[PDB]
């Protein structure tokens, strides 16, 4: 079964630093690029960060370049994101998004129904 | 005019070198046009329902080429005759020079199809229909046939394809008018045609790479359709020779025999294009 | 034997007449060009579409506008009938002309979705040989917002400080200098998704346009115009 | 309760999957070592069927083995004869956007569907001669994937709006809705004795539903991606998926566990269209590195290929009795193989 | 209640492997084997045959 698993959230200060950790099992994972999601409460899905295959493409969105850092562990088969200074924007429900093609450059992880490739999520507060 | 040198020609057919390099020259002709015969009505998988009616076109007529140009060559070795070699002669020259007519305004009708879809891109298939496309052949090859007509009429020699026979080298001549004037009605369109379509779409291909080019200065960031637009310059540049040396005879003091062998003989060589076309775009089968 | 000739003969000229009414019903397929119209609920693509009507009838979630720009027929299809995944019905579209492409460029919020999305259509396996005409929506909401203040690119956007307008390329839609560079820099946003890949193959044709912009059919008509001549020019030459 | 509920939704995970690994520990792959191989398949393209203008997504044989329809997004629907190459029937659609067709198993209707979120059933036996539409079946909010029939009065059509759908067609109401799966849902087949169909959607997951019963009976699991096509084994007890993770399975129903994986390592495109022969031997596998895949099923070797096509092949189907295979493409035209 | 008919639908798995049968461990294979050996020479796509009995030849 294609699963993800989110790990790391809860209270934290302002300013403070998380490192999300997202297990991956059921496919091979160095053959898919992986997405960062989340959820604001009263909002919806909006993606924040994607990393390629290899890990060396890298992007991020409004929430700054600086304070969020994705990486993947493809021997580990797990997807981290460093979440420095925080601020009170930052309370959502984080999703790690496998994008659903292998060998793709497209990727379509934000829809509100149920996508398959998302995990259950974890929650951050601050 | 034998390069060799066996004596002036007579009915002996003394300098067989002459013939050898046509005999094979045509079976090249017939084999390649007999392949891409094949190869476009039994397996049309790329067709674009526009120039594969000409080129269809262009494919019959140089098979066709091929054969009433190997035919009397290989036969003047068998059968030799001293009557009636005459009319056959005017009735070759004219197959001849038809033939090779229909294929020159084929590719340039190619030309003008590019320039409509170029040019007129959005109302390109408003335009062209294949009833126009097949009223567009049928005046081709009715064209052809109306203009060297007077070659029977006796208004001159229409062209030098005849002078494999013995008594159209010697006697029959080109004439200045009707000769040169009508067949040069029938020449110079197809190369002022070419050469406007290659002016048009060259000046297209400028502005569009001068916006693709500018707007990649200003991100810095990280096949067989393809053959069709050199081979008709390649054959349109290999028409030429023939067309001087036929202007710069066309009854006047200048006359030269091997020139006259070796021009018409590029002038039927032109008909590997259409093999070459597909021979270099496609390596697999 | 005898039946058999006359079933087949019959079944011959059966075949005759539906060939010759395909070949007339491929005439009038070759005639019109099909545009894929994508964008969101924000963006006012509906509204784009009612110019065009100008100058709900489809019930089947599916709309349809047909307009004509100098005898020439445009069919474009605005699919909204469908769930939020777009997967697999954005296949459907790999032979249209060109997918047309609205923002809502005064709304901040939704433009990095608006940039997603533009991505992952130009990167798709099945639309990567498909140019996207581009259409900045609501321009007249763009200047209010940025010369009012309070709402600033550089919350959403950290590398507008650090971003010069190119060549002040055309100042008449947007008069004062901040308008022109908010405006550049999201068109150049889209271009730099643009160029970083696709081999020729297909480009971006980016406009600004207002809510009561009434050009739009003939600039769809321009870019289609350059769309065709430079798949040709790809075609049969090199350059 | 929210966390025992939680924890017993887990406990049936862990026991299910635990049920499934102390089921069977053998693979068909070490029975059928012994096994002769079926050595290299040669297929010629015995026929090519051109008129469709635009790409095709759907074609469906006919029980006759020699009549079959094709679906084109040109706006047409074409009914062809197999062995003369001649088209008895050329139906236009309202919806130029159809991905799916299906041909009766009596002959007489024919069904299509698509974008419009429409089933449009035309009959073809008509007293006046020319084909009119008999229904319009309209309830679905998605676009129409999959559509087969039953008989004459009920047909299954899957939808993009995650469920499928069993409709009595002279009625045009639902008679059965079949929800579970949760992406869109891309195909289904009918098993041999109609009471039962599998369906596989973009969830990477395949369903097996009861026809009456109107629920899901297994659910079956292990692709990496969306599941474009699905195919019952000749059997009933089994069948295959294709998927967009470049890889073919092989599953069964009383083990509920997958038998094989067709797969190599040169092949990074998914699979648009799967079938299996009559006998079972040799699946054939539509790609999308433009050519076709024909595995011996009973030791995942590739043993043929079918290549030919210009663009990605959408549509494959084999007849009932087996003769020839027929392969459409989005480079709108069909080739009979032998 | 999508929750509760998932949560049935386990049940009804953890039904359903409550009681298959008493089959051979791997039985399903050898079902599987045992039909294409049983429908081996009528498959005309296997067993090739003279353009005679093949309409499309
Ligand atoms: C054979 C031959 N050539 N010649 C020539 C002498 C001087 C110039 C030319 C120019 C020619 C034009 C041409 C060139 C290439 C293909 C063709 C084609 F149309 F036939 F295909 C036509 S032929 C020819 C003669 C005597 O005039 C003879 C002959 O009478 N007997 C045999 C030889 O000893």
């Amino acid at each position: 079964q294609v699963q993800l698993q989110e790990s790391g959230g809860g209270l934290v200060q302002p300013g403070g630093s998380l490192r999300l950790s997202c297990a991956a099992s059921g496919f091979t994972f160095s053959n898919y690029k992986m997405n960062w999601v989340r959820q604001a409460p009263g909002k919806g899905l909006e993606w924040v960060s994607d990393i390629s295959q290899s890990g060396a493409s890298i992007s991020y969105t409004g929430s700054v370049k600086g304070r969020f850092t994705i990486s993947r562990d493809n021997a580990k088969n797990t997807l981290y994101l460093q979440m420095n200074s925080l601020k009170p924007e930052d309370t959502a429900v984080y999703y790690c998004a496998r994008c659903p093609a292998p060998f793709t450059r497209d990727c379509f992880d934000v829809t509100s129904t149920t996508y398959a490739y998302r995990g259950q999520g974890t929650q951050v507060t601050v | 005019s034998c390069p060799l040198g066996f004596g002036h020609y007579s009915v002996v057919d003394v300098c067989i070198f002459e013939t050898v390099v046509i005999v094979l020259l045509t079976f090249l002709i017939i084999a390649g046009n007999l392949t891409v015969i094949f190869v476009f009505h039994c397996a049309p998988l790329l067709h674009h329902y526009t120039t594969s009616y000409f080129i269809q076109t262009m494919a019959y007529a140089d098979l066709f080429v091929g054969v009433s140009c190997l035919v009397p060559t290989l036969s003047l070795l068998h059968y030799s005759t001293g009557v009636h070699e005459s009319l056959t002669c005017q009735v070759f020259g004219y197959i001849i020079s038809v033939l090779k007519s229909v294929s020159m305004w084929c590719l340039a009708c190619i030309s003008v199809d590019r320039y409509l879809a170029i040019t007129k891109p959005l109302s390109y298939n408003q335009l062209v229909t294949p009833c126009r496309l097949r009223i567009c052949i049928i005046l081709i090859w009715i064209y052809s046939c109306l203009i060297f007509l007077p070659s029977f009429f006796g208004w001159g020699k229409p062209g030098y394809h005849g002078d494999i026979f013995e008594w159209c080298a010697t006697s029959w001549l080109t004439s200045a008018y009707f000769t040169g004037f009508i067949v040069c009605l029938l020449y110079a369109p197809a190369a002022f045609v070419v050469c406007f379509t290659y002016f048009h779409i060259f000046k297209i291909c400028r502005q569009h790479t001068k916006e693709i080019n500018d707007r990649r200065a200003r991100f810095p960031s990280h096949r067989y359709a393809m053959v069709l637009f050199r081979i008709t310059s390649v054959f349109y540049m290999l028409w030429l020779p023939y067309i001087i040396y036929f202007l710069l005879e066309s009854s006047r003091v200048l006359d030269n025999p091997t020139l006259s062998f070796l021009t018409t003989w590029l002038a039927i060589s032109n008909s590997f294009c259409n093999p070459v076309i597909y021979s270099l775009s496609n390596s697999v089968f | 034997t005898e039946d058999q000739r006359n079933e087949e003969k019959a079944q011959r000229e059966a075949n005759k007449k539906i060939e010759k009414q395909l070949q007339k019903d491929k005439q009038v397929y070759r005639a019109t060009h099909r545009l894929l119209l994508l964008g969101a609920d924000n963006s006012g693509k509906s509204t784009i579409v009612k110019q065009m009507r100008i100058l709900s009838g489809g019930t089947s979630g599916i709309f349809e506008t047909k307009f004509q720009v100098d005898k020439v027929n445009f069919h474009m299809f605005d699919v909204g009938g469908q769930r939020d995944e777009r997967r697999k019905w954005i296949q459907c579209f790999n032979d249209v002309t060109a997918i047309i492409f609205v923002v809502d460029s005064s709304d901040y919020n939704r433009l990095q979705e608006a940039l997603n999305l533009f991505k992952s259509i130009w990167n798709n396996r099945w639309l990567r040989t498909i140019s996207v005409i581009l259409f900045l929506n609501k321009q007249d909401l763009l200047a209010e917002k940025v010369l009012a203040g309070k709402s600033k690119i550089e919350d959403y956007f950290p590398e507008f400080a650090r971003y010069t307008t190119p060549e002040d390329a055309t100042p008449e839609p947007g008069e004062d200098p901040r308008v022109t560079r908010a405006k550049y820099f999201i068109r150049d946003e889209f271009l730099r998704i643009s160029t970083a890949s696709g081999d020729g193959r297909h480009y971006c044709y980016p406009h600004f346009t207002c809510a009561v912009d009434t050009e739009n059919a003939r600039r769809i008509f321009n870019d289609c115009r350059d769309i065709i001549q430079r798949m040709h020019l790809r075609q049969y030459e090199l350059l | 309760e929210l966390d025992q509920l939680r924890q017993e939704a887990e406990q049936l995970k862990n026991q299910i999957r635990d049920a499934r690994k102390a089921c069977a520990d053998a693979t068909l792959s070490q029975i059928t070592n012994n096994i002769d191989p079926v050595g290299r398949i040669q297929m010629r393209t015995r026929r090519t069927l051109r008129g469709h203008l635009a790409k095709i997504y759907a074609m469906h044989w006919g029980t006759d083995s020699r009549l079959l329809v094709s679906a084109s997004q040109d706006g047409k629907l074409i009914i062809w004869d197999s062995y003369t190459t001649n088209k008895v029937h050329a139906i236009p659609l309202r919806s130029s956007w159809v991905m799916t067709c299906a041909y009766a198993p009596s002959g007489n209707y024919v069904a299509c569907g698509g974008l419009d979120n429409i089933c449009s059933i035309y009959n073809l036996k008509t007293r006046e001669g020319n084909v009119r539409v008999s229904r319009e079946l309209a309830g679905h909010t998605g676009y129409l994937s999959c559509c087969r029939f039953l008989d004459d009065n009920q047909i299954v059509t899957s939808s993009g709006d995650t469920t499928c759908a069993l409709w009595d067609i002279e009625t045009g109401q639902q008679t059965t809705t079949f929800t579970g799966h949760t992406g869109d849902v891309m195909s289904l087949s009918l098993a041999p004795d109609t009471r039962l169909f599998v369906s596989g959607a973009c969830d990477a997951s395949a369903k097996l539903w009861d026809v009456r019963e109107g629920m899901c009976r297994q659910t079956f699991t292990g692709h990496e991606s969306d599941i474009n096509a699905i195919c019952f084994f000749p059997n009933g007890n089994a069948f295959a998926t294709g998927s967009d993770d470049a890889t073919c399975r092989l599953f069964d129903l009383r083990a509920d566990q997958e038998l094989m994986t067709y797969s190599h390592d040169n092949i990074i495109c998914g699979i648009t269209s799967v079938s299996f022969s009559k006998s079972g031997r040799l699946l054939l596998a539509g790609y999308d590195d433009f050519n076709c895949n024909v595995w011996d099923a009973l030791k995942a070797d590739r043993a043929g290929v079918l290549a030919g096509h210009d663009n990605r092949v959408s549509c494959l189907g084999v007849t009932d009795d087996g003769m020839a295979v027929a392969t459409g493409s989005w480079d709108s035209f069909l080739k009979i193989w032998n | 209640t999508a929750s509760i008919a998932q949560a049935r639908k386990l049940v009804e798995q953890l039904k359903m492997e409550a009681n298959i049968d008493r089959i051979k461990v791997s039985k399903a294979a050898a079902d599987l084997m045992a039909y294409c050996e049983a429908h081996a020479k009528e498959d005309p796509l296997l067993t090739p045959v003279p353009a005679s009995e093949n309409p499309f030849r």
